[PDB]
RNA sequence: CAGAUACCGUCGUAGUUCCGACCAUAAACGAUGCCGACCGGCGAUGCGGCGGCGUUAUUCCCAUGACCCGCCGGGCAGCUUCCGGGAAACCAAAGUCUUUGGGUUCCGGGGGGAGUAUGGUUGCAAAGCUGAAACUUAAAGGAAUUUGGCGAAGGGCACCACC
RNA sequence: AGGUCUCGUAGACCGUGCACCAUGAGCACGAAUCCU
């Protein structure tokens, strides 16, 4: 029940200075706390597991064992995440699975399928991810369908936040890990994506350190 | 698909023919050696009377003995 | 040999508009290119094409933007109809906001919505996104 | 400045299985075990069995 | 066995039976 | 972007590179953002505007960076023209 | 898999070359696949030189050396220790070993 | 940055140039430094034009002035030409520096005691500052580097084409962006020298500093 | 063999490092002055960290280390980087300036300069090393 | 050598060489069909052509050959790259592929039975082309990672090893 | 007229292939989360 910010970025949010997170997903920084979101995201935040797989290194006396948790945390109005940790235990394994997938998390967008009434239900276009030999479609859905997939797409999709997808997968679909990140892989790109809807030029706007160097001047070395 | 042309059907259609063809599940159920071969004679249940009641082994990992009918 | 022009020059532009460059150097010239990258230049993707004059074959160069995502070319020329184009474009668009189809009419060289609105229909040509 | 717990014997299960749980700092040879680390081993009689514990 | 010693093994054997099969026409 | 009403959907608008005219996610770390002072005419000092560009980390890593800056110089006039 | 660029051999359009024959053994190898190693040597080793230009009646008598060429098949030349096993990432090195006497 | 007539060299920054062999570059070309070369002369070296140095140099000075904080400007050197050239650089200017020994992960680790966040980043030669380079693509820093007509300019925003093989022409320009930036700032005069002694950056081995002192008392 | 542990090495390079006038080359003085000013709680040790520190003076005594900053031995450097020359090694009465460097220079903003002239051109065109 | 009609050593018939008539088989392998467009850099090599300071065929000129500096076209290749692709080894093609369509020939549907039996055709013959089925089986495989064992190599150690 | 001209001698590639050497019965391999 404390934090000691030692990144600028970590002081940056503590002070109440920035005030989303979108900037920071708009100028691309690097987030490497993992409290940041916990601070931005609260409750909200729901995780659950989604396979516990052991893998095995074998030595001259007998067989290492270790355990790999795969672990997907996200918000349903938007931003998700996906985090992979390896370790001896499996309780540690967990908590770093959530520290590592509090890390990797991105912002999706929402569209519509035909016309545009009411909040945005379904993926803007057709995007497609690939990891592995697994590759997988988000393709747009009319209103009130629901999302068919797989199980663990499904739950993906879910804690993302959109209620209507067609999907259509390929490959070595078992291995839940790659079929997670390729999954994962596919809607993170959605602002990877050059639409007609935002061919306007940007106007830029400053850096937060632009306008807050004078406060981090005054609160570092 | 390779050849793909305008006025290329019957190429296609020939080669589907023989690639299908030339397979495992569509060859044994398109040819009559197999239902010739076949005991029941392509139908779900026959009948028969016993000859007599022997017994058989199993494979390698399980050690039991399973009892068939010589019908 | 050379069959198509229209799908060596889309896949050069495609090509270099992937490698992120400007200039495009399509070395045939045919009135159905110019009739498509003037259809692309209307509907806000490029800007200011050339035609090259020679005594040989044309050559032109158009100027790029970071606007356009795949163009392609669907070869052999495939007829549609009128509602034989709806699964054209379910298959082929990426979605139902942006992206056409340019098919070849007998009003000319023309995209899809047009040719619904005008109640028509002939040989496909192409898409772009 | 360093502590260690190991428990063995039959957890869930039939066959005998050790869980050591290591943290910090902790020194084996020599003699300062002697009068830096305290052994103690103790004989817990369960249900299923016995069980062995040594903390240091 | 592999696979050409096999091979000759199964060219020996075809001699044989085309023989038997020419003396026993 | 924009729904029947009139409001605004999406939860932010993503930066626009300023050479390629593509787009940025939030997982291109490459990508840089340069701030170029602009000196007055006569006195040779700051004064206090400046004329920021965004590099995406594609054209960055590939090497072609430079030209790009250069030429968005040339074009802004920061650089001369006859250089 | 595929071990290396070429297929330890020196051919890129050629398809057959003559064949040579080893000098351990008596294998008949390809041309461009042997190992060659022409090795200069002389008449006298290192200290027979003093006594031969004693007992030589010409003075400042310059020796002859002896110019053979040695083809090895890569089992011979292996088991003979010339050439030696390297590993997956130190294997593409084309420079000669380094001669300093 | 040097379209006026305000920010061009009149008579003897050409010489200090002309004098320390900055013009003078080197046998090969990198594919990106055509752009910046004359011509092949004889005996194979690529000579190189003054105005686009001038340019890149006044650019690099522009980038370095426009942000606010000083110490966020980080010098690196690894070679042994320009590590007191950036010493004095930083003394000048406020920057910070590493000179030899720049460690991995310095931008990326951020539990080590000698973890930093720059804003901007200059090097003296990428391919003798490689590694910086792969963090400085790793977090958002843009890259100023002095690169010869053989360097790659890979990961690089801007370039200045120099020589950075003998240490006079690496010492002279450092001097000379100190100039640049300290007059961008608004300290130092613009029609008056600042330059007290330029020698103060150049690099020199101690074998003529035991000269000196045989010399000398 | 006796080879020194890294403990031993470290605590007499930090010891080097806060303490330089109080020590010398003498086995015992040092060996006395490392007792009173540092805890040890061996003699071996003592005697080991104190056979050290005398190699240590014995390599200071001779030059520069690589590992050991020390105050007395530091100001020497900028001491040697901060003076200057009366000649600035840039502004002679002559420089060589080639015949082509030269066309390039009128081309670029001139036409005269007063500290320039002109050499010839090399006869022959070699320039990389023999290899093929 | 236990056996040795095997490795080894000495002889040695067909064959190895040339002509005339056959068969059409190879790890006939770049294990990568042909034509055509696009897509980075660098040092070189062989050919043909173009341009240029200089040295030589003994001292002047020109052309030819021989060096040096570059360019163009075709080709055998090489180094490097976060273009891109792949399961990876790797590939500037094995890239431009779900954002899926340049033209076109042949060819594969888990492993074994099996390149087997019959029939046809060809061949003096040996064999070549075409080519199944019943039955049996839950795996057979491709790339890479970690102790593993080598009568594998390169460095060290031990009187539970040797001298 | 003078008298062994001068700076150190890693002043090793001299060494190819080295006898006989087979076999291994098997039952046991277990696959993990939370703070009150
Ligand atoms: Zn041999």
């Amino acid at each position: 029940k404390e934090w000691l910010p030692v990144t600028k970025l970590g002081r940056l949010v503590k002070d109440m200075k920035i005030k989303s997170l979108e900037e920071i997903y708009l100028f691309s920084l690097p987030i490497k706390e993992s409290e940041i979101i916990d601070f931005f995201l609260g409750a909200s935040l729901k995780d659950e597991v989604l396979k516990i797989m052991p893998v095995q290194k074998q030595t001259r006396a007998g067989q290492r064992t270790r355990f790999k948790a795969f672990v997907a945390i996200g918000d349903y109005n938007g931003h998700v995440g996906l985090g992979v940790k390896c370790s001896k235990e499996v309780a540690t394994a967990i908590r770093g699975a959530i520290i590592l997938a509090k890390l990797s998390i991105v912002p999706v967008r929402r569209g519509y399928w035909g016309n545009k009434i009411g909040k945005p239900h379904t993926v803007p276009c057709k995007v497609t991810g690939r990891c592995g030999s697994v590759l997988v479609r988000l393709i747009p859905a009319p209103r009130g369908t629901g999302i068919v997939s797989a199980p663990v797409p499904k739950k993906l999709l879910m804690m993302a936040g959109i209620d209507d997808c067609y999907t259509s997968a390929r490959g070595c679909t078992a291995t839940l890990g790659n079929f997670a990140k390729a999954t994962f892989d596919a809607i993170s790109k959605t602002y990877s994506y050059l639409t007609p809807d935002l061919w306007k030029e940007t106007v830029f706007t400053k850096s937060p350190y632009q306008e807050f160097t004078d406060h981090l001047v005054k609160t570092h070395t | 698909g390779k050849c793909r042309g305008l006025r290329t059907a019957r190429k296609l259609r020939s080669h589907r023919r023989d690639q299908k063809w030339h397979d495992k599940q569509y060859k044994k159920a398109h040819l009559g050696t197999a239902l010739k071969a076949n005991p029941f004679g392509g139908a779900s249940h026959a009948k028969g009377i016993v000859l007599e009641k022997v017994g058989v082994e199993a494979k390698q990992p399980n050690s039991a003995i399973r009892k068939c009918v010589r019908v | 040999v050379r069959m198509n022009v229209l799908a060596d020059a889309l896949k050069s532009i495609n090509n270099a508009e992937k490698r992120g460059k400007r200039q495009v150097l399509i070395r045939p010239c045919s009135k159905v290119i110019v009739r498509f990258l003037t259809v692309m230049m209307k509907h806000g993707y490029i800007g200011e094409f050339e035609i090259i004059d020679d005594h040989r074959a044309g050559k032109i160069v158009v100027n790029l933007t970071g606007r356009l995502n795949k163009c392609g070319v669907i070869s052999p020329r495939f007829d549609v109809q009128l509602k034989d184009l709806e699964k054209w474009q379910n298959n082929l668009l990426p979605s139902r906001q942006f992206g056409f189809i340019v098919l070849t009419t007998s009003a000319g060289i023309m995209d899809h919505e047009e040719a619904r609105r005008k109640h028509t229909g002939g040989k496909i040509l192409g898409f772009f996104f | 400045k360093g502590c260690e717990v190991v428990v063995s014997g039959k957890l869930r299960g039939q066959r005998a299985k050790s869980m050591k749980f290591v943290d910090g700092l902790m020194i084996h040879s020599g003699d300062p075990v002697n009068y830096y680390v305290d052994t103690a081993v103790r004989h817990v009689l369960l249900r299923q069995g016995v069980l062995g514990i040594k903390v240091k | 066995m592999r696979a050409k010693w096999r091979k000759k093994r199964m060219r020996r054997l075809k001699r044989k039976r085309r023989k038997m099969r020419q003396r026993s026409k | 972007m924009q729904s029947n009403a009139g409001e605004f959907v999406d939860l932010y608008v993503p930066r626009k590179c300023s050479a390629s005219n593509r787009i940025i996610g939030a997982k291109d770390h490459a990508s840089i953002q340069m701030n170029v002072a602009e000196v007055d005419k006569v006195t040779g000092r700051f004064n206090g505007q400046s004329k920021t560009y965004a590099i995406c980390g594609a054209i960055r890593r590939m090497g072609e960076s430079d030209d790009s800056i250069l030429r968005l110089a040339k074009s802004s006039g920061i650089v001369s023209q006859n250089f | 898999t595929k071990k290396r660029r070429n297929n330890g051999r020196a051919k890129k359009g050629r398809g057959h070359v003559q064949p040579i024959r080893c000098t351990n053994c008596a294998c008949c190898v390809p041309k461009d696949k042997a190992i060659k190693k022409f090795v200069i040597r002389n008449i006298v080793e290192a200290a027979a030189v003093r006594d031969i230009s004693e007992v030589s009646v010409f003075d400042a008598y310059v020796l002859p050396k002896l110019y053979v060429k040695l083809h090895y098949c890569v089992s011979c030349a292996i088991h003979s220790k010339v050439v030696r096993n390297r590993s997956r990432e130190a294997r593409k090195d084309r420079t000669p070993p380094p001669r300093f006497r | 940055s040097g379209a006026l007539d305000v920010l061009q060299m009149k008579e003897e920054d050409v010489l200090k140039f002309l004098a320390a062999g900055t013009h003078l570059g080197g046998t090969n070309l990198d594919f990106q430094m055509e752009q910046y070369i004359y011509k092949r002369k004889s005996d194979g070296i690529y000579i190189i034009n003054l105005k686009r140095t001038w340019e890149k140099l006044l650019l690099a000075a522009r980038a370095i002035v426009a942000i606010e904080n000083p110490a966020d400007v980080s010098v690196i050197s690894s070679r042994n030409t320009g590590q007191r050239a950036v010493l004095k650089f930083a003394a000048a200017t406020g920057a910070t520096p590493i000179a030899g020994r720049f460690t991995p992960g310095t931008f990326t680790n951020q539990i080590q005691a000698a973890f930093r966040e720059p804003r901007l980043l200059v090097v003296t030669d990428p391919r003798a500052d490689h590694q910086p380079l792969t963090e400085a693509s790793y977090v958002n820093l843009p890259t100023i580097a002095l690169c010869n007509t053989d360097s790659p300019l890979r990961y690089v925003d801007i370039a200045i084409p120099c020589n950075n093989k003998g240490a006079h022409s690496v010492g002279l320009m450092w001097w000379m962006l100190a100039r640049e930036v300290l007059r961008m700032r608004g300290t130092i005069s613009r029609e008056h020298p600042w330059e007290v002694m330029p020698d103060l950056y150049f690099y020199r081995d101690p074998e003529e500093i035991e000269k000196e002192e045989q010399a000398a008392a | 063999g006796r080879v020194r542990t890294k403990t031993v090495k470290k605590a007499a390079r930090v010891i080097i490092e806060k303490y330089y006038t109080r020590l010398g080359n003498d086995f015992h003085t040092n060996k006395r002055v490392c007792e009173e000013i540092a805890i040890i709680p061996s003699k071996k040790l003592r005697n080991k960290i104190a056979g050290y520190v005398t190699h240590l003076m014995k390599r200071i005594q001779r030059g520069p280390v690589r590992g050991i900053s020390i105050k007395l031995q530091e100001e020497e450097r900028e001491r040697r980087d901060n003076y200057v020359p009366e000649v600035s090694a840039l502004d002679q009465e002559i420089i060589e300036v080639d015949p082509d460097t030269k066309e390039m220079l009128k081309l670029l903003d001139f036409g005269s300069l007063s500290n320039l002239q002109v050499t010839q051109p090399t006869v022959g065109m070699n320039f990389k090393t023999p290899r093929g």
